[PDB]
């Protein structure tokens, strides 16, 4: 009997992640859900090419919350657009609950896996995904028969599935007992990276725009006053050092103050001088 | 003897140069990563934070905080915090989702 | 007449035969360690690891007594685990070419809830394993099987067997068949197809094969195919030195991280042992600068292949990588030290690896255990003080019921490596006379790919080079000749099985540690005389000085 | 002959200088990596 490998990965597309995050935040504090489009490239790869949201329903996030008519028209009409991808799986946002499946979630996932054996049930936490960490996990299931007979839910052939550790929260809510966490990998090609880099690419202008000279002088005065006080603290600490065998330092704070003054002042001088040269009447 | 020693000396100098350039490159990359880590630590001090009372210190890096939500937690102190200002019943701000004494 | 004998010698049949006889006669594997290990195995990962370790210690000795005793415990393997076990069967029977087909037929296929395609593929791959680098007679049978193979798993096992048996032959028919299988565009067989293309055209520098493989790697979508093609691209350009700079640049600038890993592996293979400062510079820059963890790990482990010829300079460069914040860099530094100082028992390398055996990251611990086992192979307590301590550490990790599963896997494989071949083999990337042992290098490199595919771990058996001194007569038979080791017996003796004069006599064949070869002489009273000075050792011809009737070493039976 | 010894001593002093510098740089990278890891 074939068993899904522990090296199986869910290649979440970049825009798939973006849409999931935006829709999850929009639904806060309610729970949202949507369908995940892509293709099962092989037994060790699930490529979530795209995702489309689903209308918020009074049921919540269940298998009655998937509108068959809405699902249909969206599927045929996206196929017309140029996205003829089979529905890979579904997603729903647990706002602040962490990533796991509640009993209704496993019920809906069973409904989904009735359609196809390979079908994931990724979830995302829209509020715990603060700047930096993104709290998203992908679980498929554990069939009861495989577990009760004692066989491990997934065969192992590599360390890929053991690189990351399952969390206590998910573990208590049935992880590794009713469903397994599938490692999530983000397909991000160079083009999308370069385009995303424009979000904080400032301009060709601020590289030549001088900071306000009055504000520059006030910042410099404040920093040199702080350097005063830090230097007095340094002198007192060093005077103590002599009456001290090996047994906040004014020195470090002084050092990063020096570094900030360095960068700000040198940049201002150099920028002003380039502005003198290139921005010339001639 | 003499020539072999000369060749070994030149080879050792060359290897020293390789290690030198490697260490310089790694120093640059480690400085970048250190800046990124400092940025992450600073960002963990963002808002909103729940107020709590610093009940007692346990270790150099963990403490017991009584959150104003009416529950007491054994949480982790941020490293950058001045320990001397951490006095009993001092009001402290805790991370919203981890209650760490931020 | 005499020319036929010379052809017989060069064809390798006699050499593998005498190596096999040495392994069988000097088979001193301890079964108590495996008994304790199988006592301390709970999950399928450790079960497969124990199978692999049993293969490692009985590599080429044809002693499957442990498997025969614990068939009931072996039956717990399933799917790729069963495939790996059926493959390890071949590693047990390394060099047994004569009855290969018959013995594989003794494990004839059957029909059950597993389609037994895993068993067939494992049998094919094990058959390729028996005829590693010497598949000249099995090539046609395996070609016909692969062409007639219908199942995917059978295709994967057969492709692995074809590549490993035809390693480096650069034959065109096998290359075309495996290219067809690769173009069938399937993930399970794609790894085997790419590895087999790497093996068959090993060190060939062929433009056609490299172009086809790189193009497919840039065209396909299955990641397993990507890993297979990466290692294949690495092996195609083995030992080509500066001829590979164009490919190295082309793979370094590739956007796909797998291709960058392939470039790092190619840097390792092309400059294996050269110590080229430019290759070291490129590897270190990539290892400290690349954004993908796997590529950093590959780049930093490639330093082992680059610097194995100068192991004393190697900890000096890898020590700082050993402490890097990146766990993948730490694991790669461990593997680089293990590959780099393999079979040398370097003191500085172990002083580096000792604190790294308790790293918080689990796979770093597994890699540290693997590398320590590689370095301490065949080493003794007086030769290296920390060997017994590391044995205790391995036993503790196996017997710790809370340590992580990957760490347990690494410790199982470490136990298997440490006592490999019944303490009769070592890891020597360099040859006896100073050549780069291509089978050892290829086997070690592919063994490092166990991170991505467990059945690839059996490739390490290629690196198992016996530490034997074979004396031969003019007949090429084996006279009963005894050699004198001018050292304390415990200095290079077998490790004490689990529960004083200044010289020792050693029979023919003589299992001699590479350090023991220095102090091993031959008594004057013996009527023979070494031809080449016995310090280099290995297969040594002894010139007889008397006409007294020869007593030959009685040839031991198989198994 | 004496040319060999002169080259050897020059390379030896250069190697001592570069080794001492490499030890210094290794220490700096050690402390910085410790900071990053912490
Ligand atoms: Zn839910």
């Amino acid at each position: 009997a074939p068993a899904v490998d522990t090296a199986e990965q869910v290649y979440i597309s970049s825009l798939a992640l973006l849409k999931m995050l935006k829709h999850g935040r929009a639904g806060v504090p309610m729970e949202v859900m949507g369908l995940m489009l892509g293709e099962f490239v092989d037994d060790y790869t699930v490529r979530v090419i795209d995702v489309f949201a689903m209308p918020q329903s009074g049921t919540g996030v269940s298998v009655e919350a998937v509108d068959p008519v809405f699902q249909a028209k969206m599927l045929d009409m996206l196929k017309q657009t140029g996205r003829p991808e089979m529905v890979v799986g579904w997603y729903h946002s647990h706002p602040g609950f962490g990533c796991w499946l509640s009993g209704v979630d496993i019920n809906t996932q069973q409904s989904f896996e009735a359609l196809s054996e390979r079908a994931v049930a990724v979830v995302v936490d829209p509020i715990q995904s603060v700047k930096g960490k993104v709290v998203i996990d992908a679980f498929r299931l554990i069939n009861a028969n495989m577990m009760v007979l004692g066989h491990e839910p997934r065969q192992t052939t590599s360390n890929l599935g053991h690189l990351n550790k399952p969390s206590i929260q998910a573990l208590i809510h049935g992880l590794n007992r009713h469903y397994y966490s599938i490692t999530i990998n983000y397909r991000k090609n160079e083009l999308e990276q370069k385009m995303l880099l424009n979000l904080h690419k400032k301009s060709w202008m601020e590289g030549l725009t001088l900071q306000d000279y009055s504000e520059h002088c006030k910042h410099n005065e404040s920093v040199v006053k702080e350097m005063l006080e830090l230097a007095k603290n340094y002198n007192k600490a060093v005077e103590e050092e002599d009456k001290m065998t090996p047994e906040q330092d004014p020195k470090r704070h002084l050092e990063e103050h020096v570094d900030v003054l360095m960068t700000s002042n040198i940049v201002q001088c150099l920028a002003a001088m380039l502005d003198t040269v290139v921005f010339k009447l001639i | 003897d003499l020539y072999s020693r000369y060749k070994k000396l030149q080879q050792e100098l060359e290897f020293l140069e390789v290690q030198e350039e490697y260490i310089k490159d790694e120093q640059k990359n480690l400085k970048k990563e250190f800046l990124h880590a400092q940025e992450e630590v600073k960002r963990i001090q963002s808002i909103p934070l729940v107020i709590g009372q610093f009940l007692e210190a346990v270790d150099q890096n963990t403490a017991i905080v009584g959150s104003t939500t009416g529950s007491n937690y054994y949480v982790r102190i941020l490293s950058t915090i001045d320990r001397e200002l951490l006095k009993p019943n001092a009001s402290v701000a805790l991370h919203k989702h981890s209650n760490a004494l931020v | 007449n005499q020319t036929l004998k010379m052809i017989k010698i060069l064809s390798g049949e006699m050499a593998i035969e005498l190596h096999l006889q040495f392994l069988i006669r000097n088979n001193n594997t301890d079964l108590m360690i495996l008994k304790n290990t199988k006592d301390a195995v709970r999950n399928s990962v450790c079960h497969t690891a124990t199978v692999i370790a049993n293969s490692f210690m009985h590599c080429g000795t044809t002693s499957d007594q442990f498997l025969r005793d614990n068939l009931e415990w072996l039956a717990r393997a399933t799917n790729w685990a069963k495939f790996t076990a059926t493959a390890s069967l071949g590693v047990i029977h390394k060099g047994h070419e004569k009855e290969a087909l018959q013995l594989m037929a003794t494990y004839l296929p059957k029909d059950t809830s597993p389609g037994s395609a895993y068993q067939e593929g494992g049998g094919l791959y094990a058959l390729g394993l028996i005829h590693a680098n010497h598949g000249g007679d099995i090539i046609d049978y395996l070609l016909n099987q692969l062409k007639n193979a219908s199942n995917d798993i059978v295709r994967h096992g057969g492709s692995l067997g074809l590549g490993l048996a035809a390693m480096g032959t650069a034959r065109q028919d096998v290359y075309d068949l495996l290219k067809t299988n690769l173009y069938q565009d399937d993930a399970v067989t794609g790894e085997a197809a790419g590895l087999a293309l790497g093996l068959v055209m090993l060190g060939s520098k062929n433009a056609q094969a490299i172009e086809d493989m790189v193009g497919y790697a840039q065209e396909t979508q299955h990641e397993k195919i990507l890993r297979g093609l990466a290692v294949g691209i690495a092996l195609v350009m083995y030992g080509r030195m500066e001829e590979a700079d164009a490919l190295i640049e082309s793979l370094c600038r590739d956007k796909d991280p797998i291709l960058r890993r392939s470039g790092m592996y190619t840097v390792a293979m092309a400059y294996c042992g050269s110590g080229n400062n430019k290759a070291i510079r490129r590897l270190l820059h990539v290892a400290v600068s690349d954004v993908n963890d796997d590529v950093r790990r590959a780049a930093v482990e490639s330093l082992g292949f680059i610097l194995f010829r100068t192991p004393e300079q190697c900890p000096s460069v890898v020590s700082l990588l050993s402490e890097s914040y990146n766990p993948h860099v730490r694991y790669g530094a461990a593997m680089a030290l293990g590959i780099c100082c393999a079979g040398t028992g370097n003191k500085e390398a172990i002083n580096l690896l000792e604190p790294m055996t308790n790293d918080p990251v689990n796979y770093v611990r597994q890699g540290a255990l693997i590398a320590s086992a590689l370095i301490m192979i065949q080493q003794t307590e007086i030769t290296c003080p920390k060997v017994n301590q590391f044995r205790q550490l391995y036993s503790k990790v196996i017997n710790d019921k809370h340590d992580d599963v990957m760490a347990k896997f690494g410790a199982i494989l470490a136990q298997g490596i440490l006592d490999a071949g019944g303490h009769n083999v070592t890891i020597s990337l360099q040859s006896r006379t100073g050549h780069t042992h291509m089978p050892s290098v290829v086997g070690v490199l592919v063994f490092t790919q166990f991170w991505f595919w467990f059945p690839l771990s059996h490739f390490l058996s290629l690196a198992y080079t016996p530490t034997c001194v074979i004396g031969l007569n003019k007949d090429l038979k084996m006279p009963k000749v005894q050699y004198k080791s001018n050292c304390k017996p415990s200095t290079f003796a077998y490790p004490a099985p689990l529960e004083e004069p200044n010289f020792q006599l050693l029979d023919n064949p003589a299992r001699v540690m590479p350090a023991q070869l220095k102090v091993l002489t031959m008594p004057e009273t013996c009527r023979y005389q070494p031809f080449k000075p016995l310090s280099i050792g290995g297969i040594i011809i002894l010139k007889d000085t008397s006409e007294d009737i020869e007593e030959l070493v009685e040839p031991v039976a198989a198994h | 002959r004496q040319y060999y010894l002169s080259k050897i001593e020059e390379l030896q002093l250069i190697v001592n200088d570069k080794s001492q510098n490499l030890r210094r740089l290794q220490a700096q990278r050690n402390e910085l990596n410790a900071k990053v890891r912490l």
